[PDB]
RNA sequence: GGGG
DNA sequence: TATAATGGGTCTGATG
DNA sequence: CATCAGAGCCCCAAA
């Protein structure tokens, strides 16, 4: 075939094909499986030993992998490869979470705190202590990985008009709108079926904006406004420290009523 | 531990498309989006949807969501069956289905082999408002633009098409979510075209433009007024933590005490009021001062709720105030109330 | 603004609770805008900082996973198995849980295969479609670096 | 500060003055009345104008703020009564 | 940057 | 919407 | 032997 009908190699009688000085080889772990009548299987499916391809139920796999199903050469590849579920990000914690019988890990725990070797008995208390902190409040574990970010309600991170008319906003605005674009562009990267190095690219962002969110600093460089190197003010540094909320509003405040002057 | 060096390490796994290779995967691909239209055709289904369930099974099974666009919900039970209704099909048509997936494969490893021209393309484009991942992130989107866009039949090299696209998407991602008040793309276009005639006027004036020099730049319908309420609103908000600068911003909003202690006052001192009066008269300056709707209704729609007319209504007002008045300057407590 | 909805259709104390269909705001004290909490629904699920980098983590330990190994999965450097499906690595069979780089993952998820450029003209010294051995001899200057069916790319001699 | 016609900070060491000598109600008056309790704050001063004696105080609103906050970082703060059930410091304002 |  | 463009710019103490 | 969290109070004018 070609770009325009000239230049289209026609056969000019009956005769048969060779392929000669391909532009590189590609060496490929498959088995190939050809076939005859109608294929019953498309290129992208999953298949393991004994399912059928091909013709009706006569061609069979061998091996376990992926289906590449030719055209050009009316055969039906299966790439050896297995159907594994690994994943990465929070999902797969959330998940691995999920499946915890925490009853389960006490029973396991406690019958290893009758292990020797100091070590053992010790990390096997590490353990309980926090798998019975579980246990005896009644929150589930997997409630660490976040669905649902809450927002502060809005006169606690105001937006408000100075004298000059200039407006002066809270730091909490800029790292919600980072987490925002970047929750947003991420739905619209998975409906649009985004290949999986920009998903997985998207997904790290995605974390490293609740991360900013919720500690800035404490993991990787500290997110700041632009032209200037001041971090931002996460949640967390609004909490703690002696500028913090509870040393600075709540174990003291300011009050009415009173003055000074030179004594 | 650097998201840069992470991404830019992926990203150099693929490695980059042979002229030949890149117009293999794009012609794949644009068989495989004819295919799906031809496709519709016999089932007689969505396009779209179509094309999303042959990606479902190109992708895996690890992407299945509802589509917003399409109308069936895209849960493994529906993919299912149109998967079957799919390999329902003859030979002659089930072939289709082959192409549309092969397409879907193709466009992928398109997409992947290209990354690297949108990272030395966001490169340009630091420190305006966006990190460097937001712009790569942005640019992809346009790569996936560019890739169903690209007519290979043209005989121009993919990196030709697509670097529009990325420019494009970069480009309005800057305009759209760079600022804490977002502004219209287009006014941001003149808000840039203000700042770059302002330093082209001041580097061959020795000096800042006035308002007025700028105006003259800029054209007709401009003068120095729109300079300045173009600049007024091109004012991005101040940090309160800045060093704090929020310490020294009074709450105007919630009422001081001595507010709340003479709205509670001049309350007190009214409903006196609407004692010496009446019942009826203490009722028509309620709905023509507005203290029960928050609304001042004429003497007409008053007119509605006693029966009588817009001159009954102006006596039992006037009644009303013109005695109130004799209950002031022998009781004189609301003047000071200013 | 106190007892006033946006639109200003409800704007007094007479419309306690009403929630304007114009405008969608409710009538009550402006005080709940420091009260009223809203949220945003993730894509994909993220991790709470607190309980990953408070050390010791709090999930890190709760499933024996080091601190190395939760900034790997979590900031997208390894998977983590949830279910081999009878994969297998170099040998020994994929134990769940156990963790992957992104090169052992694509030999597992989507096979091995490799790709050999000839020199311009250089013609093969095999076919098209027949199986190799590792180390076999595909053209004057090119050797194969593993097993599997061997295919011609683009022929520019037919 | 005074060019913001201020107030002036009775901070943690000056809360320990307080402790310290065990008195109570000035302290609670210090956290409340004097401060960020705008329910006891503005009743203080309608009471004094008026010649009553200033209230009991309610919740400062510096609290509501730290309750707030955690609610931000997906923590749930709760106030109890005795029969450990939930107390509503927000009177009802942040339920549905 | 000063005061105590 | 189409030349081609493809990897960045101190100071001490507690705990794993 | 590495990583993280601490490191006095109140007040002024400035910004
Ligand atoms: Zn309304």
């Amino acid at each position: 075939a070609a770009i325009d009908p000239e230049e289209e190699v026609i056969a000019e009688a009956e005769g048969v094909v060779h392929l000669h000085e391909p532009a590189s080889i590609l060496v490929v772990k498959a088995r190939v499986y050809p076939f005859e009548d109608d294929v019953e299987v498309s290129t992208g499916d999953r298949v393991a030993p004994g399912d059928v391809l091909a013709d009706g139920g006569k061609v069979k796999s061998d091996v376990y992998g992926r289906v590449e199903v030719d055209l050009v050469r009316n055969v039906v590849r299966v790439v050896e490869s297995y159907d594994i579920d690994a994943r990465m990000g929070a999902e797969a914690i959330q998940q691995l979470l999920k499946e915890l019988d925490l009853e389960a890990l006490e029973k396991e725990l406690l019958e290893e705190m009758k292990h020797p070797s100091r070590a053992r008995r010790a990390k096997a208390r590490k353990r309980l202590e926090v798998v019975r902190a579980f246990l005896d409040s009644g929150n589930r574990p997997e409630w660490m990985i976040l669905e649902a970010v809450p927002v502060l309600p809005p006169d606690l991170r105001p937006m408000v008009q100075v004298d000059g008319g200039r407006f002066a906003t809270s730091d909490l605005n800029d790292l919600y709108r980072r987490l925002i674009n970047r929750n947003n562009r991420l739905k619209k990267l998975l409906a649009q079926g985004a290949p999986e190095i920009i998903i997985r690219n998207e997904k790290r962002m995605l974390q490293e904006a609740v991360d900013a969110l919720l500690d800035n600093g404490r993991r990787g460089a500290p997110v700041t406004n632009p032209g200037s190197d001041r971090p931002l003010r996460s949640l967390t540094d609004i909490l703690s420290g002696k500028q913090g909320r509870f040393r600075q509003n709540l174990l003291g405040k300011r009050v009415d009523y009173s003055g000074r002057s030179v004594i | 531990s650097d998201p840069v060096r992470q991404y830019l390490h992926e990203i150099g796994q693929v490695p980059l498309l042979t002229l030949e290779e890149e117009v293999e995967l794009a012609r794949k691909v644009e068989e495989g989006m004819e295919a799906i239209k031809k496709l519709s055709e016999i089932t007689g289904l969505d396009p779209d949807l179509i094309r999303e369930v042959v990606r479902a099974k190109i992708l895996g099974s690890a992407r299945v969501r509802h589509i917003p666009g399409l109308k069936e919900t895209l849960d493994p039970k529906t993919v299912e069956e149109i998967d079957q209704k799919l390999k329902s099909l003859p030979k002659e048509h089930k072939r289709y289905l082959h192409i549309a997936r092969e397409g879907e494969a193709a466009r992928q490893h398109l997409i992947e082999a290209n990354l690297r021209l949108v990272v030395s393309i966001a490169k340009k484009y630091t420190g305006r408002g966006l990190s460097f991942l937001d712009l790569i992130q942005e640019g992809n989107q346009g790569l996936i633009r560019a890739v169903e866009k690209f007519e290979y039949k043209r005989r121009f090299k993919f990196s030709t098409y697509a670097t529009w696209w990325i420019r494009q998407a970069i480009n309005r991602a800057i305009a759209d979510q760079a600022r804490t008040i977002r502004i219209p793309v287009h006014m941001v276009e003149t808000i840039n075209k203000l700042s770059r005639t302002a330093r082209q006027l001041q580097q061959e004036l020795g000096r800042e433009p006035t308002y007025e020099e700028i105006a003259e730049a800029m054209g007709p319908g401009w003068d120095a007024k729109r300079v300045e309420e173009t600049l007024k609103i091109a004012q991005e908000p101040v940090s309160l933590e800045t060093p704090f600068y929020g310490d020294f911003i009074p709450d105007e909003h919630l009422p001081s005490p001595v507010d709340a202690a003479t709205q509670s006052l001049l309350s007190e001192e009214l409903e006196k009021a609407l004692s010496k009066l009446s019942e009826r008269e203490a009722m028509v300056l309620k709905l023509r001062k507005g203290l029960i709707d928050g609304r001042e209704h004429t003497l007409e729609e008053v007119g509605a709720f006693f029966g009588v007319t817009r001159e009954r209504i102006r006596q039992i007002e006037n009644k009303a105030l013109r005695k109130l008045k004799y209950h002031e300057s022998r009781t004189r407590k609301l003047r000071d109330f200013l | 603004k106190d007892y006033e909805c946006a639109c200003g259709k409800y704007k007094r104390q007479r419309f306690e609770g009403k929630v304007c269909e114009r405008c969608g705001v409710e009538v009550t004290k402006s005080i709940v805008r420091r009260y009223r909490m809203g949220h945003i629904e993730l894509a994909t699920p993220a991790a709470h900082i607190w309980f990953v980098k408070d050390v010791p983590s709090k999930i890190g330990t709760l499933l024996d996973l080091s601190a190395t190994e939760l900034e790997q999965v979590l900031y997208f450097s390894k998977y983590i198995v949830l279910d081999p499906k009878g994969a297998i690595l170099n040998g020994v069979p994929v134990e769940k849980r156990q963790l992957l780089t992104d090169e052992e993952y694509r030999e597992l998820r989507y096979g091995k295969q490799e790709t050999y450029p000839l020199p311009p003209g250089v013609d093969a010294l095999v076919k098209d479609g027949e199986e190799v051995v590792k180390g076999q001899e595909l053209a004057p200057g090119v050797v194969s670096r593993l097993d599997g069916v061997a295919l011609y790319r683009f022929p520019r001699r037919v | 500060g005074k060019a913001q016609f201020g107030g002036q900070r009775f901070g943690e060491m000056e809360v320990w003055a307080l402790e310290a000598y065990g008195a109570a109600h000035t302290l609670q008056e210090m956290l409340t009345l004097k401060s960020d309790d705008i329910e006891g704050r503005n009743a203080a001063y309608e009471a004094i104008i008026k010649g009553e004696d200033v209230p009991e105080p309610s919740v400062p609103e510096s609290f509501r703020v730290l309750v707030k906050e955690l609610q931000a970082l997906a923590l749930d703060v709760q106030t109890l009564d005795e029969k450990d059930n939930p107390v509503d410091i927000f009177e009802g304002l942040a339920s549905k």
